[PDB]
RNA sequence: CCGGACGGUGGCCAUGGAAGUCGGAAUCCGCUAAGGAGUGUGUAACAACUCACCGGCGGAGUAACUAUGACUCUCGCCUCGUCAUCUAAUUAAGUCAAGCGUUCAUAGCGACAUUGAUUGUUCACCCACUGAACUUAGUACGAGAGGAACAGUUC
């Protein structure tokens, strides 16, 4: 940045803009804060970076945050309760109460209809593909991610 | 350095025949003013006739008025004050103080002080890189960035007259290189031939 | 070589009487009530006149009449503390973690509850002492307020909370976290 | 256990002690490894320190390629034979004894583990977990 | 408790640079109440602090190289040996303060002086292990190099 301080924001670019907005609502005190997709334009590196950064601030000021995303990851991290919202695009919406990490994913998760069994090695998500019978046992659980959690 | 006199009496004796020799008696403050000020100031009244010493040792103006017809006791309160000298004098009244008064040596306030006049802070750049701009704001001098420098917004006064400067508002206002008063033998009394003159 | 005697004025001013028997002092002011047990002393107190009261140790040593001064300061700051009272203010101090500090409340409590404090994961409590009150001071930034008519009972809840706030193995000189004292005065201006 | 061990391990009958004879279950070109140590193992005057499943253990190959002989290195217990039990209550027990030759900070030195592993060794050593096939 | 702490001048020689403050002696002058050619803190080097001192308040020689010694001349202790080989492994309190500590006597130190193999092995010498691990955290501090803990968890 402070090559870039001199420059002008005209003439900057998108990824390197996005990190700084980030930081620059952080910038100030405040009760609530407010972001909305805060992955976009960005690699990597660069979202972990950030699901770093709002996690840590609002644990220690002792805050609370909003976070808008599309990002799977960087929803996991940050977050303890989340809001789904459906219906249909460019037409009605409805958003919903928030609710426990276990409870919103399985719910956003049965939308898609695409389950991310886990990885033993990698902790990753791993997709499973549609009618299975591995895949259906999941459906039948109630189990669409993994992590270092109990359950079958 | 030693203990030897350090005198009493001896200096008092000296001094008796020096209100007595002159006829103008001037009871002066240094306290405020640097000495290459006051060593300068004392230059030039010494040409002209001389100051000499005193604590208490300088009240006893009184044997003085005892060996002559003048005064006691019988003055309005004895005006001292921390810090005070005598001059003593040829040169009449009026003139004492405008060599004094008007010639005084520049010199910058202080802080826990006591501001003898009203204080401003000008408007312009400071001239300063961005920094903790934010001291300025802590006294009551409205500042922001413009330009990549701190400016002052508006000129307004940070002290009035006879309220004390305060610790943080003296340093700050140093480093602007803001001073601004006239440092010197600050009169503060007359005595000639019988009468008695306040400031 | 024990001194005949030695004796201390202990100043009275227009809103406050103070009453003692045995060595038990009452003063009562503006600000409320302060009273002091001074039975592991012996000095004689002696009333001269509604705005004087003296304090004196006969045939007394070394010890004994330093004890006479302390005596003297401990009776003036119950009677300045029932006038002007005691403000002690404390401000937060941290590198990176963001000391956050409440006043919660479990059974008539009060307490002030130190989170976050260098990342740690312990909630630190200081219980409030009585007579004395907290605010966390609008207009600046970190200020904690400790206030009441005992300067005891105020420096001691501030001292509480300071020492709450050790740093453990870490050089305490490059980790200067904490919440220290920063100002001791009085809670009515002017003075 | 010890460095590069991500994970705790609970408590097995150790099956191992320093003395004992190995088979090396990896490619690196070791027929055995004969244990002299285990890491993190403490001390009563008189008791052999014993390794189990998931151990990381210090060993010499007493048969195998000339560059491997003559040394000593860490390995860690990938079967066991004395039997343990785990918490679901059951009582199991391999074959044979045996490890893998590693680094102090857990890397296999081979590239393949051939027969079973165990999963409490698999679950604690991640370079272990990749070179296995059948697990338990 | 606090104000004042000043001119000759940054004395003089040594001086790389030493303007009071590593150093060699010498201690003056004017000032004025009193202000040391300068107590200690000194940026290299002034400052900038300060303080004193006025004040407000049986033994040897020998060398076209070291060593050895063809030649001339004269009457298993040390040892657990060294190299291999077999082993993962192998006997198979304090005072004084001159000094150091680059600047400083005492942070840290202080002269003088003074009040499982191998073995009977003990021992000794290796080979290994480990209060530890995990997150806290590659974090706080640090130009980096590097590097914490309190909390919680499992042994």
């Amino acid at each position: 940045i402070d090559d870039i301080i001199d420059q002008e924001v005209q003439h900057l670019s998108g990824g390197e803009l996005q990190r700084v907005a980030i930081v620059l609502a952080l910038g100030i005190p405040a009760d609530i804060y407010l972001i909305d997709e805060p992955s976009a334009y960005l690699d990597s590196e660069q979202r972990i970076i950030c699901s770093k950064v709002i996690r840590r601030f609002i644990l220690h000021n002792k805050k609370t945050a909003f976070i808008v995303e599309h990002d799977f990851i960087m929803a996991t991290y940050l977050a303890d309760k989340v809001i789904v919202f459906e219906g249909i695009p460019s037409k009605n919406a409805h958003a919903r109460a928030p609710e426990s990490l276990l409870t919103g994913c399985n719910r956003f998760l049965k939308n898609l209809n695409v389950t991310f069994r886990r990885d033993p090695n990698s902790f990753r998500p791993r997709i499973n593909k549609l009618d299975s019978q591995m895949d259906k046992e999941q459906k039948s659980s109630g189990n669409y991610f993994f992590l270092d959690n109990t359950g079958i | 350095m030693g203990g030897i006199r350090e005198k009493k009496a001896e200096y008092f004796a000296k001094l008796r025949e020096y209100l007595e020799e002159y006829k103008s008696l001037f009871v002066v403050g240094v306290d405020n003013v640097s000495s290459q000020q006051m060593h300068e100031v004392r230059k030039e009244l010494r040409g002209r006739a001389v100051v000499l010493m005193g604590k208490n040792t300088m009240v006893r103006r009184a044997i003085r008025g005892f060996l002559s017809d003048l005064p006691d006791f019988e003055k309005l309160l004895p005006f001292v004050k921390g810090n005070v000298g005598f001059v003593f004098t040829n040169e009449p009244l009026t003139e004492i103080k405008n060599v004094i008064v008007s010639n005084r040596v520049a010199a910058p306030a202080r802080a826990g002080a006591v501001a003898p006049e009203d204080i401003w802070v000008r408007a312009v750049n400071t001239g300063m890189e961005p920094g903790k701009t934010s001291f300025f704001q802590a006294l009551g001098v409205p500042t922001k960035i413009a330009r990549g420098t701190i400016e002052i917004v508006s000129d307004v006064k940070v002290v009035d007259a006879g309220n004390k400067v305060g610790q943080s508002e003296a340093s700050l206002l140093n480093l602007l290189n803001i001073s601004p008063f006239t440092f010197g033998l600050t009169v503060v009394q007359v005595y000639d031939n019988g009468q008695v003159f306040p400031s | 070589m024990k001194y005949i005697q030695t004796e201390q004025q202990i100043e009275v001013p227009e809103g406050v009487t103070v009453s003692i028997k045995s060595r038990i002092v009452k003063v009562v002011g503006p600000r409320g009530t302060l009273t002091k047990n001074l039975k592991h002393i012996d000095v004689t107190f002696t009333k001269v006149n509604n705005q004087l009261i003296k304090v004196a140790v006969h045939n007394g040593g070394r010890k004994h009449v330093a004890a006479l001064r302390t005596v003297k300061s401990l009776v003036d700051n119950m009677i300045t503390g029932v006038t002007k009272g005691y403000k002690y203010k404390m401000r937060y101090v941290y590198a990176h973690f963001p000391i956050n500090v409440n006043i919660v409340e479990k059974d008539g409590a009060k307490f002030i509850e130190v989170r976050n404090f260098l990342g740690d994961k312990k909630i630190r409590n200081v219980p409030v002492r009585d007579g004395v009150t907290i605010e966390f001071s609008t207009n600046v930034k970190d200020e904690i307020v400790l206030s009441g008519n005992s300067v005891e009972d105020v420096s001691q809840n501030a001292a509480d909370l300071q020492q709450i706030c050790r740093v453990r193995n870490k050089d305490i000189r490059k980790f200067l976290d904490g919440i220290y004292v920063s100002h001791k005065g009085f809670i009515t201006e002017d003075l | 256990s010890g460095n590069g061990a991500q994970g705790t391990k609970f408590r097995i009958s150790l099956g191992l002690p320093v003395g004992a004879i190995m088979n090396c279950a990896d490619n690196s070109g070791a027929r055995n490894l004969y244990i002299i140590a285990v890491k993190g193992s403490g001390s009563r005057l008189n008791r052999l320190p014993a390794a189990s499943l998931g151990d990381m253990v210090m060993a010499t190959v007493k048969k195998g390629k000339p560059e491997l002989r003559k040394k000593v290195m860490p390995a860690i217990v990938v079967r066991q034979a004395k039997s343990w039990r785990r918490r679901d209550g059951v009582f199991l027990y391999f074959e044979d004894n045996a490890g893998v030759i590693a680094n102090p900070k857990g890397e296999m030195k081979g590239s393949a583990i051939t027969g079973p592993v165990g999963k409490e060794c698999a679950d604690l050593w991640p370079r272990v977990a990749s070179n296995s096939g059948v697990v338990v």
